[PDB]
C-alpha cells in the first residue's frame, strides 16, 4: 500500500516523458518519501511544542526542513514550499 | 479543484494532511503545513528522479531500475547525506 | 528424435516455477514447445501460462538488481459471456523457435505467451457448448496475470480492461469459495489500477469506488477467513473515494 | 484562405484561451502564425502577441522535459527598450529551436519594444503601459530565475519595481510592489557574486516592508507571511553562518 507510488511516476513523466520505472524502484522512493515525511513531521512536532504552539504550521515545517535537509537541497526545499503556500493562498 | 492542483503540486495534498493528522504530531494541523510538506516531498522525488533518469541513459536503457536509484543516490553528495545508501 | 510427455513436461517446469528457479522453468518450457511435433498437436496450455510467469518474474528479479478504456466497460456489472475478441484462432499459434521470448522485451514476449494460453484455453467446443468452468476458471487466472504484467510494463489502460475481463470470467463460474476470493480480488485490482488511469473522470471512478466499497462490505459480514486482507483493501478504498470527493470541493 | 485577414485582437483573444487551458503548444503556434500573417510593413503588432507566446513557449521548456537600489524609469532612461526598427517581422518559427527560455527572453525584449515605445509629443507613458513594462520584467525575471540566470533575474526584477513605483496608489499597485520587493530576494539568496552584508541590507527592507504591510491586516496575509518566513530564514541563514 504505497501513497506516494502513483504521484512518483506523474512527476517522472514531468522530468523524463520517455523514461519509464519498475514498481519495485518506485517501492524504494515510495519507503524514501514516508521518511522524509516521518523526519521532518517529527522534528516540526518537537519544534511546535517548544514554542508553546499546539499548531503545526507552514513556519514550523520550514523551520524543520533546514535541519533536516542537507545545505542546498533545503535551500530550493524552502523555495519550493515558499511557492506552493504562495500559489494555494492565492 | 484539488489543493494539490490549487498549490501547482502532483504530490497528494489531502493524503499528505490525513497523514499528518493520523500522524498525532500536534494538537492542530495547519492549513499551510500540508501544502507546504507536500511540495518539499514532490521537490525531493523531482531531484532524485532526475538523476536516476540520468543513469538509466547514461546506461543506455529506458527504465530505471533500482540500481540505478542507488547510483542517482551515491553520486550526489546531499542525497547520499540525507537518505544513507 | 525424442518423446515428449507434455503432462510430465508441465509438471517439472511448474515445480521449477515453484522453486522460483524462473531460467530454469522457461527453458524447460521452451525446450519442449519447440520439440513437440509441428503439425496436428495442440500444446497444453499450462507449458504457455508457466513459460509467461517464468519470463516475468525472470524480468522483474533482474530488472530488480543492487549492489483508451471504455467508460461503460468499466460502468457494466453484468457477466460476460459476449463475444471475446481477444481469443485468437489457433492458426496463429506459434509452432517453432520459442528461443525468441527470451530476447528483446520480455513484458511484451510474457503477454504473447499469455495471448497464447487464452487461444488454447478459449477455443471453441467442437459441438457449440459454452466453455467448461475449469476453462473460464483458468481464462480468469490468465487475464488477471495479463493485467500485472501490463501494470508493471506501463500498460495501466489494459491493465484494467484485462482485470475487468478476468472479472467477468469468474462471474460466470457457479459459486464457491475460490470463486468468490477471486471476484472479491479482481474488483480490488480494478480499484487499485484506476489510480494509474488519468483519463478516467472523478465520475466514473468515484462509481467503481463505491460499488467495490459495497462489495467488501457484505464480503466482510461474512467473516471471511481473509479478513485481515479484506481490511485493507477496504481502507484503501475508503482513501480513494476520500481523495476523489476533496476534488469535488 | 485567398488572403486570410487578421484581427489581431480576436487571435490574441484565442490564445489567452489556448493558455489559461495549459495548451502551450497550441498558444505559441497560434501566436507564431498570427505574427508570420501580418502585413510585414507599417504595422506595429499588439504586445501580447509576444507575451502570450512568450509564456507559452516557456512553459513548454518547463511542463514538457551592481545594485539598482532605485532603478527609476521617471528620472533615468531605460536603456533596455529597444527601437522598434529591431522587431521581427518574420520567421517567427524559430522560437521553437534551441534555447527555449532564450526565446521566451527575446520574445519579450519584444513586448517591451512595443509596450516602452515613447511617443511623439513628449507625453509620458500612461499607466497602464508602464504596468505592463512592470508585468513584463516580472515575467522574464521569472524565466531568468528558473534558467538560472540569477544575476540577470534580480536586475529585472529591479527594473519592475522602478516601473511599479511610478503607478498612481492603489492596492493592486502595492501588492505587485511587494512582489516584485520579495522577488528580488528570492533571486538575490541564490547568487554568491554579491557580498552577504548587501544581502542582509536588502532582506531586512524587504522584511520591514513585509512586516509594515502585515499590520495593515491585507487579505493575502498567509502569502505574505510564507514571504516573510522566507526572507527571515534567510536572514538568520547569513547572520548564522557568518561572523559564526
Amino acid at each position: 500500500k504505497e501513497t506516494y507510488s502513483s504521484y512518483i511516476y506523474k512527476v517522472l513523466k514531468q522530468t523524463h516523458p520517455d523514461t519509464g520505472i519498475s514498481q519495485k524502484s518506485m517501492s524504494i522512493l515510495n519507503s524514501f518519501v514516508n521518511d522524509i515525511f516521518e523526519r521532518i513531521a517529527t522534528e516540526a512536532s518537537k519544534l511546535a511544542a517548544y514554542n508553546k504552539k499546539s499548531t503545526i504550521s507552514a513556519r514550523e515545517i520550514q523551520t524543520a526542513v533546514r535541519l533536516i535537509l542537507p545545505g542546498e537541497l533545503a535551500k530550493h526545499a524552502v523555495s519550493e514550499g515558499t511557492r506552493a503556500v504562495t500559489k494555494y493562498s492565492s | 479543484q484539488s489543493r494539490s492542483a490549487k498549490a501547482g503540486l502532483t504530490f497528494p495534498v489531502g493524503r499528505v494532511h490525513r497523514l499528518l493528522r493520523r500522524g498525532n504530531y500536534a494538537q492542530r494541523i495547519g492549513s499551510g503545513a500540508p501544502v507546504y510538506l507536500t511540495a518539499v516531498l514532490e521537490y525531493l522525488a523531482a531531484e532524485i528522479l532526475e538523476l536516476a533518469g540520468n543513469a538509466a541513459r547514461d546506461n543506455k536503457k529506458t527504465r530505471i531500475i533500482p540500481r540505478h536509484l542507488q547510483l542517482a543516490i551515491r553520486n550526489d553528495d546531499e542525497l547520499n547525506k540525507l537518505l544513507g545508501n | 528424435k525424442v518423446q515428449i510427455d507434455m503432462e510430465r513436461q508441465v509438471q517439472i517446469a511448474k515445480d521449477l516455477l515453484a522453486q522460483k528457479k524462473f531460467l530454469e522453468a522457461a527453458k524447460r518450457c521452451q525446450q519442449t514447445l519447440d520439440s513437440l511435433p509441428k503439425d496436428g498437436l495442440l500444446p497444453d496450455p499450462e507449458l504457455f501460462t508457466i513459460f509467461a510467469q517464468a519470463v516475468y518474474n525472470m524480468e522483474v528479479q533482474n530488472s530488480g538488481n543492487l549492489f483508451r478504456l471504455a467508460l461503460h466497460e468499466l460502468a457494466n456489472f453484468s457477466p460476460a459471456n459476449e463475444h471475446d475478441d481477444e481469443i485468437e484462432d489457433v492458426s496463429q499459434l506459434r509452432k517453432s523457435g520459442f528461443h525468441i521470448y527470451f530476447e528483446n522485451d520480455l513484458y511484451e514476449n510474457a503477454l504473447d505467451l499469455l495471448a497464447q494460453a487464452l487461444m488454447l484455453l478459449g477455443r471453441p467446443t467442437a459441438d457449440g457448448q459454452s466453455l467448461t468452468e475449469n476453462s473460464r476458471l483458468r481464462i480468469g487466472d490468465v487475464y488477471i496475470l495479463m493485467g500485472d504484467i501490463e501494470r508493471e510494463a506501463e500498460m495501466f489502460s489494459r491493465a484494467i480492461h484485462h482485470y475487468l475481463k478476468a472479472l467477468g470470467y469468474y462471474k460466470t463460474l457457479k459459486p464457491a469459495e475460490q470463486v468468490t476470493e477471486k471476484v472479491i480480488q479482481a474488483e480490488f485490482l480494478v480499484c487499485d489500477a484506476l489510480r494509474w488511469v488519468d483519463q478516467v473522470p472523478a465520475k466514473d471512478k468515484l462509481k467503481r469506488f463505491k460499488h467495490a466499497k459495497a462489495l467488501l462490505e457484505k464480503h466482510m459480514t461474512t467473516r471471511p477467513k481473509d479478513s485481515e486482507l479484506q481490511q485493507a483493501r477496504l481502507a484503501q478504498i475508503q482513501d480513494d473515494i476520500d481523495e476523489v470527493q476533496e476534488n469535488q470541493q
